């Protein structure tokens, strides 16, 4: 499908950026996760980035590590994540859904079989955190064969070779990394580097979404003003889940309020 | 693009987030430049000789082989400054760090020997050192925590996951992904993303080089086999490297069997795990059916790691090296036997290699064999752990 | 009657009960016979090289002398198997024991380094080892108690008197007077009745011999001075011996000043005691006005001994060697400074020598001086003692 | 004087051996020590061997170490021991009195001055435990100059040279050491070696008294039958002091009973 192209076509018509929340699938449990996701969508999420709990998440700070631990405490497995993904797609036919995977979970019992599985459930993209473009060949090839967009990081330390490769290899959107380090809401990412945005556009790369340490509406509007197509927020949202574990009702209301404010900031 | 091959057959590579690739390429470039730099080689050589105390002795066992046809030598890395082989490549990596203008060092440690080596190197060479150590290991290898802090290193206990080596590894890598502009990650074994497995081998290969020279001088021939323990793979590849092309010499690596392979509480991914991607490399991993990393177990903190360096996975696949396992109890017996009969207190890690050598001898006592065990460390860090165990037994 | 001179000027002799004289004469005779025996020399040399790891490094300090005109080398006896110089002469005495057909070893220990050396030698060479250790020292040097017991030695705590070194000495000698037919007394310093001060010097002199060769190679000249700590006198005479006839080389021995000479809580008999007869020798002793032996004190168990070997008393009297003292706090500073700035953890005993070298440099920082400190041991045995002290301070 | 010669002349006339108790001077205190000594004499002691408390008694087992510790706890010094020796001699003009010294106490402020001091108070002999004949020269020379007998050990491992030297150097009596080791009552000494007794007599040595681990009347009579001139008992007597610290009256009675039985065994 072209769920991403259709989304960006529409956002451009409305002259707005995308807002894309991240959550860990199955955090704090399967049923509540499914409700959290519905709430993210109802509140204005343009697309979703969804993490599959992994044992050793090396790109993630404490917030998302603890999300993974909550999901595991609830018995969540990749098999169950694919079960949720089917229910999500069944309710929401148009929203782009991207997975954020660690490499071992993709490689585990066959790279091709993983992407076939994604296509089958109706996922639109996969970003493999620990697969640089240098190692990406069988991943991006399998992705394209199964109509999944492989998504790549354009880091702030990117050179021209990496710009060209990300532009050539990636589909759906380009993940414009706001800063070094691992995920976290309190370590605020810098503004999008203008030179990377321009080069990505010169090389016909997929539209750039800024991610890492994006935690406030001001950062979202600033990313879009800077030329990005939108922004992704993860840890800031997960913190709301963590804060309200004792009250699922208050969890949902706070998620809704935050996503709404974040999405509003993407609007012209 | 790289200057050197990041793979050993199927194994190895550079599976890190894109942010870290320039750091790895920088490090590879500095290593390649340093290797052909006479100044660097002379500085490294001087530190090895006059500071760390190389060459280390090659000791012939006087008693433990009595009544058998095994001649057994111990390569005495326990006599290296710091108390283990880990000191060799730390000195080399520390010089690389300064060459690349890094002012800080991050290191993981489990036995605390790599942490002690990183601390002592950072004290000498003017680097600010922070060490991640699993909280379980902070307790069972406590003497090294004291040594590290005495030398001005920051020791950070890691309570997540199993609170052992892989969790310290995870924290070290997370830290480095944010601090690489000013900090060098002094990885402590021959594993991780390229170029670490190559650099660590090349900065440890003096172990095998000396061993060959020494055994030639004393015996007039090469060993029938060289035997080393394998947690991540540095002391083993350091012993193996100069012998790889001597096809007559058996290369035997010993993974920890823990409470026994059948219990699932071990640290033997090479022979009992399956290939996976984690900690920056494609390598054998202890993993669940659906691809989560399993926690390892060993009595010895230095072997308590659920993966293994890619060159060992490769050497095994082509049949050039053989890998076995040795349990906690077998390691403990070998520890005791060396203390009481050769007057050497070996690291519990090294005791796994010695234990396998003693099996080779005992199983076939009339087989003529000339064996070298890499005695990778001294057991000072282990004496209290071993005492408590032996006492809890009734000995 | 003896084969060798039991005195050094007024000092030395054989002040033991008559029952023990034949044992001493036997030992002197075996030593003299062994010294001219090529087989013995080759066996001793092989153990020193291939088992203990001689020659030890001579390390130039990179940082601690910055901004001064002092060049400071450390003779690395901390790298010897066992962790201190004590291992050298124990190996030689153990071979003597076997030469005289003794099957058992008695030794006193204070730092536990001599006890560890005796234990490891007895494990290798098939001797039954019992060690007397003051109960106070059993606590403050506990890691070595664990090591000794792990190697099969019997460690006997001595609670009498000060429960430190001289009380272990007393018990060792009482034991030997009854067991000399089957046990050799492996005295652990260059003191006691003849022939011990001579044998211990001769089995330690490789320290100074290597040092001279090494400093010649690196600097093209002899040192201005060599500096060693002095508890009983073995590491110092081992360093001094080959330099005695090189009159330009200062020989500087460092006694422990404890809480300060003025407090009377020190271990500096050479410069602050007076000649007396005890522990088989005529030598400077800390003693009351009416001739009772005073108890010594030092933070370091290895220097906590209220007398000193007679050759040091002699060298001092003729002015060939100079003796100074260094307090607990000065020793602690030097300990910390070496850990943090050279990445070496020294024994607290050795730290007294380093402290004096650092004083020589700091007091006169534009004085050109080439100094060697005998780094007689590593500080593993001391890390917990030092931690508790430093913590109790607020550091 | 010739207090020893007179004693041995008399014992020979009565065809009996000597019994010579040892105690530590000032154990358990000065006054009680003085009473213990009077009791030893009243009970039949032929001579006395008296120890001066020393800090580090290397020839002594636990019994006599603890005697030294008791004397020190009571503040006993060598100066006070010489004060007691004067009172002893004043009461008992004929009994031979020997001191058992460690070398440092003799050497301390002048070897000659120590022996002059002994002569002045009326001591008859000095045995310096840690001065072998090999080191004895200034000791025995000072002793003879001040009419003190220097007493030497003839150990069981003695050769002919040592026999000749002990015979030549010693006066008063020859201390025939019963066994290796340090003092102690439970480690029983062997019988006197016949060959040493005969050689000492051939070489005109002072009469032999057996000592170390002599703790029972049977051992005393056996020493004399073996040819010795008598026996010395120390630890066995000190144990009676240690056992009865709480009861000085019972201490004295037990000392009297034991010394009496020991002395009786020396009689033909
Ligand atoms: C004496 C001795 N002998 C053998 C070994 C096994 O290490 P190796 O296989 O490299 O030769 C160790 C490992 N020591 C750990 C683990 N170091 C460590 C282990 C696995 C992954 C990362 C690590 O830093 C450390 O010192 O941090 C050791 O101390
Ligand atoms: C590292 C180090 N450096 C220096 C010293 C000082 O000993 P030294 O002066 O002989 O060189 C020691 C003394 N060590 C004691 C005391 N050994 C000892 C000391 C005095 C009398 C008898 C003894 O056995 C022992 O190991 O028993 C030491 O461990
Ligand atoms: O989107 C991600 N996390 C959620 C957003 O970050 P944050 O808001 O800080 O939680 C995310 C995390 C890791 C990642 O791979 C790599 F590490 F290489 F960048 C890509 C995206
Ligand atoms: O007489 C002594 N002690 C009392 C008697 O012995 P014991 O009955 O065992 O207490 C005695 C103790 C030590 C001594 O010097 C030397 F050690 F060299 F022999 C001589 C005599
Ligand atoms: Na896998
Ligand atoms: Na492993
Ligand atoms: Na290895
Ligand atoms: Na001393
Ligand atoms: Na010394
Ligand atoms: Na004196």
């Amino acid at each position: 499908m072209e769920r991403y192209e259709n989304l960006f076509a529409q956002l451009n018509d409305r002259r707005e950026g995308a807002f894309v929340p991240f959550v860990t699938l199955g955090d704090p449990g399967i049923e509540q996760s499914l409700k959290i996701i519905d709430t993210l969508i109802d509140a204005g999420a343009d697309a979703l980035e969804l993490g599959v709990p992994f044992s050793d998440p090396l790109a993630d700070g404490p917030t998302i590590q603890n999300a993974n631990l909550r999901a595991f405490a609830a018995g969540v497995t990749p098999a169950q994540c694919f079960e949720m993904l089917a229910l999500i797609r069944e309710k929401h036919p148009t929203i782009p859904i991207g997975l954020l995977m660690y490499a071992n979970l993709v490689f585990n019992n066959g790279i091709d079989a993983f992407y076939a599985r994604c296509e089958q459930v109706g996922v639109d993209s996969v970003l493999v955190a620990d697969v640089p473009v240098e190692e990406s060949a069988p991943f991006r090839q399998a992705a394209l064969r199964h109509n999944i967009a492989p998504i790549f990081i354009c880091p702030p330390n990117a050179d021209d070779d990496l710009l060209r490769q990300v532009a050539s290899y990636g589909r759906g959107y380009t993940y414009l990394l706001s800063r070094s380090g691992v995920t976290g809401a309190e370590n605020r990412g810098a503004l999008p580097l203008h030179h990377l945005i321009e080069k990505l556009k010169e090389y016909h790369a997929a539209p750039a979404l800024q991610g890492f340490g994006i935690s406030s509406p001001e950062q979202v509007s600033a990313a879009v003003r800077a030329g990005a197509a939108g922004a992704i927020s993860g840890s800031a949202i997960v913190k709301i889940i963590e804060k309200n574990l004792a009250s699922p009702k208050q969890m949902l209301a706070e998620l809704r309020s935050f996503v709404s404010a974040m999405k509003a900031a993407s609007r012209a | 693009t790289t200057l050197l091959n990041p793979y050993f057959g199927e194994f190895g590579g550079m599976y890190v987030p894109q942010i870290l690739m320039p750091a790895l390429n920088q490090l590879e470039e500095a290593f390649v430049s340093a290797q052909k730099d006479p100044e660097f080689q002379a500085q490294f050589a001087d530190l090895l000789k006059n500071y760390a105390g190389r060459p280390t002795a090659l000791t012939k066992c006087q008693n433990i082989t009595a009544g058998t046809r095994t001649t057994l030598y111990l390569k005495r890395e326990d006599l290296l400054h710091g108390g283990a082989h880990k000191t060799n490549q730390v000195l080399g990596q520390a010089l690389l760090a300064k060459r690349m203008g890094k002012s800080e060092i991050i290191a993981e440690t489990g036995a605390g020997q790599h942490g002690v080596a990183s601390a002592l190197a950072s004290a000498l060479l003017g680097l600010k050192c922070r060490i991640y150590m699993g909280a379980k290991d902070v307790e069972r290898q406590s003497p090294n925590v004291f040594r590290m802090r005495l030398m001005g290193a920051e020791v950070i206990p890691v309570h997540s996951g199993s609170a052992t080596l892989k969790d310290a590894c995870n924290e070290a890598l997370r830290d480095w992904s944010g601090s690489y502009e000013t900090a060098h990650y002094m990885l402590g074994t021959a594993a991780g993303p390229h170029p670490y497995p190559t650099i660590v081998r090349e900065f440890q290969r003096m172990i095998g080089e000396e061993t060959k020279a020494q055994i030639l001088d004393k015996e007039g021939r090469l060993p029938d086999a060289v035997i080393a323990c394998v947690g991540g793979g540095s002391n083993a590849i350091g012993m193996f490297a100069d012998f790889i092309n001597d096809t007559s010499v058996g290369l035997i690596g010993v993974e920890p069997g823990g409470h026994g392979i059948e219990t699932g509480e071990h640290g033997a991914p090479l022979k009992h795990g399956r290939v996976g991607i984690y900690f920056g490399m494609k390598a054998p991993m202890m993993q669940t059916a659906d691809g989560q990393i399993e926690e390892s177990y060993s009595i010895s903190a230095g072997l308590d790691f659920p993966s293994v360096g890619p060159q060992h996975a490769y050497l095994n696949s082509i049949g050039r090296a053989d890998y076995v396992s040795i349990t906690d109890d077998e390691a403990l017996e070998a520890f005791k036997t060396l203390c009481r009969h050769e007057g050497i207190i070996p690291a519990l890690e090294s005791s796994h290699a010695l234990a396998h050598a003693l099996k080779m001898m005992r199983e076939q006592p009339e087989k003529e064999q000339l064996l070298v065990v890499n005695l990778s460390g001294r057991g000072d860090k282990d004496i209290f752990t071993v005492h408590d165990i032996l006492k809890a037994r009734g000995e």
